C-alpha cells in the first residue's frame, strides 16, 4: 500500500465532470475501515 | 470472532441502510458493463458484522486520527465492494485489499454510490461476472456489499475527470 499524501490521512476523490457522480475515497490504513454491515443482495432487471 | 446479526426487515435500522443502498443507484458511463444494468437492488438480507478485536483496533485507530485532526474522526459510512468480502468480515481490511491501480493510488477504495461498490464485487471491472453463469448483469446470483465505518481524518481533496 502507498502512503497517504502528508499530514493527510485519506483521500477524497471528487468526480468533478459528472455532476451526478458521488465521491470514492481512499484510505491507506486497514484499520481505518470497520465492515459494519454485510447486505446480500440482487440486482433487479428494469422493468 | 465475527458473528453476523441478521436484522429484521421490520426494523429501523434494516429500513435505513437499505434506503442508502437504494437511493445511491446511479447510471454509469460503462452503459453497465461492470456492474450490470439495473435501478434498483432487491435486498435479502442485512447482516451486522460483530468482531471485539476489529472494532477495538479500528476504535484505537480512529482515536489516533481524532487527535491529529483537530479533534475530528471525520468518520462515515460508505460502500465497499469485493470478491474478499468474507475474509474482511473474518479478519478486517488489509493491503491485500487495496486497489494497486486505482486512480488514487494504492489503497483500500469505498464509495458514496452503492452502485459504484456494485461493480466490484465479482472482481476489478466487475471480473467474468457471477460464478455460475458468468454473466457481469446476473440478476439471479446473490451479490454481498459491505456498508462500512471508515474514519477520513484530514481528507486529501482530489477532483477526477470523471
Ligand atoms: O475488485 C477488486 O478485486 C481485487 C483483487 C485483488 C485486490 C483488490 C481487489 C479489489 C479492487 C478494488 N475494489 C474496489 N474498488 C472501488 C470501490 C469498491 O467498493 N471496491 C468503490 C470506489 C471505486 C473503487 C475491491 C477490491
Ligand atoms: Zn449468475
Amino acid at each position: 500500500m502507498a502512503h497517504s499524501p502528508p499530514g493527510h490521512h485519506s483521500v477524497t476523490g471528487r468526480p468533478s465532470v459528472n455532476g451526478l457522480a458521488l465521491a470514492e475515497y481512499v484510505i491507506y490504513r486497514g484499520e481505518q475501515a470497520y465492515p459494519e454491515y454485510l447486505i446480500t443482495y440482487q440486482i433487479m432487471r428494469p422493468e | 470472532g465475527t458473528i453476523l446479526i441478521d436484522l429484521s426487515p421490520d426494523d429501523k435500522e434494516f429500513q435505513s441502510v437499505e434506503e442508502e443502498m437504494q437511493s445511491t443507484v446511479r447510471e454509469h458511463r460503462d452503459g453497465g458493463h461492470a456492474g450490470g444494468i439495473f435501478n434498483r437492488y432487491n435486498i435479502l438480507k442485512i447482516q451486522k458484522v460483530c468482531n471485539k478485536k476489529l472494532w477495538e483496533r479500528y476504535t484505537h485507530r480512529r482515536k489516533e486520527v481524532s487527535e491529529e485532526n483537530h479533534n475530528h474522526a471525520n468518520e462515515r459510512m460508505l460502500f465497499h465492494g469485493s470478491p474478499f468480502v468474507n475474509a474482511i468480515i473474518h479478519k478486517g481490511f488489509d493491503e491485500r485489499h487495496a486497489y494497486i491501480g486505482g486512480m488514487f493510488g494504492a489503497g483500500i477504495y469505498f464509495a458514496e454510490n452503492s452502485s459504484k461498490s456494485n461493480q466490484y464485487v465479482y472482481g476489478i471491472g466487475g471480473g467474468t461476472g457471477c460464478p455460475v453463469h458468468k454473466d457481469r448483469s446476473c440478476y439471479i446470483c446473490h451479490r454481498q456489499l459491505l456498508f462500512c465505518r471508515v474514519t477520513l481524518g484530514k481528507s486529501f481533496l482530489q477532483f477526477s475527470a470523471m
